[PDB]
């Protein structure tokens, strides 16, 4: 049945169900046909089904983290002792449950946790995440005075994809270099990030560049936020500042080429310290200080 | 009875709040005292190798050994003159070398055995049940524990390490040990020594009783040995509610010098070391020992040379004192690998409610 | 070598009791081996593990009680629990394992010594004794007492039977320092030789007699030579002598 054949499914369409969501969703119909009463026949092949998906992964960190939250909910499950045919029924209903609750949370953040930004605070946005720009938007529509600057995001040129999103909503932007990042930081009043994933140490797991921009916050006294919906926390240990489970190379010293061949092998991925964070949104209660990690250790009894 | 009073060198001005002082030979006692006690006592008084892990597991053994022996007197109970025994061996540690969290906590444990257990049952199968659960315990949040975090730790190390460690921690040295052994990987270890203790020096000694490729410094040499070097790791002795490491003595500065050059630090612990006492500095509560250690000039323990210096009560106004146990502060180390694999060192007290 | 299954069908059924395992523990629950109904891996879960500290107990290697849930009999996937297991039912399948180890241990000897496949002696085994009798350790206990389960079906081999027999046939030393001094000693000596035996006995002083005592689980080999020293004591009374025993 597959769910690499699922996946493949939006591409042109999406925004608007998170992805870990639609993961999730795609799980629950492999489950759904071959018996889920039976647990020797089910959860060993929806392990392998997993890490088939893992090894099949081009760039994608946080479908690991939804499919672990997916195995503790369905342990969650079965400890009413109760019988195993309603059980299995609501674990089945719990699956679009699920969906639609992503955007009750999101709905949630956009009008509870959006008034950081009132005193036409000028915001430095990095990282590309469906909630910040919820946020956003949301926050246009109660006629409230703000600024935006963009600092550029060059993966396959996405910031010029931010920036034509927020031309929909008609709001005045201006791009930023991130080599000139150190000198504006005056004006610009607080750093706004979207993550792909957080540490069990508490950092922050993204894209292109952030630590060095995390740095500069600290630096200058002006605070660090990061903003994301709460399913994004993966049992993932980045020890030291340059390393982390990656599929792309991590700094690989080409050989010496004469027609300009090897070169686009900079680190697309990057991560942070558990310090600068000074607050993060999530749907589950206004939460930062070592909120991730408590609940890492709720899941894990340990 | 015991002994009271007089005491070898200068008092000093600053840091005067726990014992530093006592029986180093011994001279008339309470006829009762069991010599096992005594004799362990005696080690932890003048050792070279514990450090903070196998020294409760001793304890442990020390008790069972006890509780072997013991025997119901015919009038009394089983638990009625017994506790004023423990009372008086608590006493006696102290005297020699002050509780460590662990001791604690093991002591804790026992009472609470004491408390589960009330005197109506025989002696031969109580106390048969006591120490086969007490064994368990043991098997079950220390050695296991220890397993735990090694293979953690293997699966955390990449390829191609080069290390800088320090310590007498008996865990580190089993993760070394591993490496070299079952992993087979590029490892290379540098060693750090101390004044007080032996410890790097034990360490290297390990190692090349295994067969590693083995650099040896100190603590002031240090801004030549990283001009490669990336992993850093340190032994606990135990974390305190606030979350700020409460360890041996040489680690703070190093953790330091790793944060200034670039790569972060890693420290392991335990799942039963946490602590419910609140403290922020090492002037709190510390242990403090004789000024006989910072005696011998370089090179060996055992060498006596009638140098430069060799006085104490004689020197008007001279303070000769040194810290063993100190406290790293909370930020520097990133890395804590407890019970529950993976961890920020934040946490604290995350632990000590769930028990 | 250890496999094939110790009962009669290869897969259990439902409510039926085994004893497990465990290597490795705490991902979805235990894909661990059986020493019950065949080596061969089954799956408990972690739900119906807790019942009232959990990962600290079971780990590596230490013996846990459970019960079959779930039976796909046609490729092979086995459910098991431990949370419907009472109190009762641990000591009866910790029984039930022992004994099934005892029959591996009958059924390897045997394999040793004239060279032939485990598997085969097992199948020819597993019919009279497994299915008829009950277990196979008690049929072989039986066997011993008086020969009637092994008349069922003809043996291939003979010879490893015997040894078999010989096996269910540690020597712990005992020295008796005998000083007599009695009229008639020697016919005392020798009713006592007569009666000790009914074990290995030899002499290298005329005073001193070495002894050691067979034993069949360490244990049992004091009630023997306590015995043996009783009739020894018995023996010299009634003549008018002494024997001295360390």
């Amino acid at each position: 049945f597959n769910i690499t054949e699922t996946y493949l499914r939006f591409l042109e369409e999406d925004t608007e169900m998170t992805m870990p969501i639609a993961a999730i969703e795609a799980l629950v119909t492999l489950l759904r046909i071959k018996t889920p009463e039976t647990a020797a026949e089910m959860i060993n092949t929806i392990k392998s089904s997993t890490e088939e998906l893992i090894k099949s992964i081009p760039n994608s960190v946080s479908l690991r983290a939804g499919c672990d939250i997916f195995m503790r909910f369905v342990l969650r499950n079965l400890h009413l002792y109760g019988d195993w045919e309603n059980c299995k029924q609501h674990l089945i209903e719990n699956g679009q449950l699920f969906v639609s609750r992503a955007k009750k949370s999101r709905n949630k953040i956009a009008e509870i946790g959006v008034d950081f930004i009132a005193d036409d605070d000028i915001i430095l946005v990095h990282g590309y995440s469906r909630a910040v720009f919820s946020l956003l938007n949301h926050a246009a529509n109660k006629f409230i005075r703000f600024r935006c600057v963009v600092t550029e995001s060059r993966p396959s040129k996405q910031g010029n994809q931010l920036y034509t999103l927020l031309e929909q909503k008609g709001i005045p932007v201006t791009l930023i270099v991130d080599s000139a990042v150190g000198a504006v930081i005056d004006k610009v009043d607080k750093v706004f990030v979207g993550a792909e994933g957080v540490a069990e140490s508490g950092g922050i797991i993204n894209l292109v560049g952030t630590y060095s921009v995390g740095v500069l916050a600290h630096n200058a006294r002006k605070p660090f936020y990061v903003v994301t919906e709460s399913h994004k926390f993966v049992r993932m240990f980045p020890l030291s500042s340059d390393d982390l489970p990656m599929a792309g190379p991590p700094l690989d010293f080409t050989r010496r080429t004469d027609d300009l061949e090897d070169a686009l092998r900079g680190p697309t991925i990057d991560y942070t310290a558990q310090e600068y964070i000074t607050a993060l949104i999530t749907d589950l209660g206004v939460l930062t200080p070592s909120a991730v990690s408590e609940e890492l250790i709720k899941m894990w009894y340990d | 009875p015991g002994i009271s009073s007089v005491i070898p060198t200068v008092l000093e001005q600053s840091f005067d709040n726990s014992s530093l002082i006592s029986v180093k030979e011994l001279l008339l006692n309470k006829d009762l005292i069991h010599p096992s006690i005594l004799l362990l006592t005696s080690h932890l008084a003048h050792y070279k190798i514990v450090g903070s892990i196998p020294r409760c597991i001793a304890m442990l053994e020390v008790f069972q050994i006890v509780i072997k022996d013991y025997q119901t007197p015919k009038g009394t109970t089983l638990s009625r003159n017994l506790t004023s025994y423990l009372s008086h061996q608590i006493d006696l540690l102290k005297k020699a070398r002050p509780l460590s969290v662990t001791m604690g906590n093991a002591i804790r444990w026992l009472k609470q055995e004491i408390s589960l257990i009330d005197p109506s049952t025989p002696d031969k199968a109580a106390k048969k049940d006591l120490c086969e659960k007490i064994g368990q315990f043991a098997k079950e949040k220390i050695e296991l524990a220890d397993q735990l975090i090694i293979d953690n730790a293997s699966t955390q190390i990449e390829e191609s390490t080069t290390i800088v460690t320090y310590g007498s921690s008996k865990v580190l040295t089993e993760l070394l040990l591993h490496n070299a052994i079952s992993l087979k990987k590029n490892i290379k270890v540098i060693v750090v020594d101390s004044r007080p203790l032996f410890e790097g020096r034990k360490m290297a000694e390990t190692l090349r009783n295994a067969g590693v490729n083995v650099m040896y410094a100190l603590i002031t040499s240090l801004d030549t040995i990283f001009n490669d070097v990336d992993y850093v790791f340190l032994g606990a002795h135990s974390i305190l509610s606030n979350g700020f490491l409460y360890s041996r003595a040489g680690t703070a500065m190093l953790a330091m010098s790793a944060k200034r050059r670039n790569i972060p630090v890693l420290v392991c612990c335990e799942s039963l070391k946490f602590s419910q006492r609140v403290q922020l500095d090492s002037v709190t509560f510390n242990e403090l020992a004789d000024p006989n250690d910072l005696v011998n000039i370089d090179y060996e323990n055992p060498v006596e040379r009638r140098g430069n210096k060799g006085a104490l009560l004689n020197q008007f106004i001279k303070e000769r004192k040194f810290e063993k146990k100190k406290l790293a502060m909370e930020n520097k180390p990133k890395g804590n690998k407890i019970g529950g694999k993976k961890g920020s060192e934040g946490e604290s007290k995350d632990a000590s409610n769930e028990e | 070598t250890s496999h094939c299954r110790f009962y009669e069908n290869k897969y259990p059924e439902i409510d039926d009791i085994v004893m497990v395992n465990v290597q490795q523990i705490a991902e979805m629950g235990a894909y661990v081996k059986l020493l019950e109904y065949d080596n061969i891996e089954g799956m408990i879960l972690l739900s119906e593990l807790s019942r009232r500290s959990i990962q600290k107990l079971i780990r590596v290697g230490k013996n846990d009680v459970a019960v079959v849930l779930r039976v796909d009999k046609e490729k092979g996937y086995i459910d098991l629990s431990k949370r419907r297991v009472s109190s009762e039912d641990i000591i009866k399948c910790e029984e039930k394992y022992q004994k099934s180890k005892t029959v591996h241990s009958i059924l390897r000897y045997c394999a040793e010594k004239f060279q032939i496949p485990l598997e085969e002696l097992y199948k020819t085994i597993a019919w009279p004794l497994s299915r008829k009798f009950g277990h196979a350790y008690e049929a072989f206990k039986l066997s011993i007492i008086d020969e009637t389960v092994w008349e069922g079906i003809e043996p291939p081999s003979k010879d490893v039977l015997d040894e078999l027999k010989n096996y269910i046939s540690v020597k712990i030393r005992a020295d008796v320092e005998v000083s007599c001094f009695s009229y008639e000693g020697i016919d005392a000596i020798k009713d006592a030789l007569k009666s000790a035996e009914d074990v290995k006995v030899k002499l290298v002083a005329a005073p001193l007699y070495v002894l050691t005592t067979q034993a069949l689980d360490k244990q049992k080999g004091i009630e023997q030579l306590e015995s043996a020293i009783e009739k020894i004591t018995e023996v010299i009374t009634k003549y008018g002598g002494v024997c001295n025993i360390t």
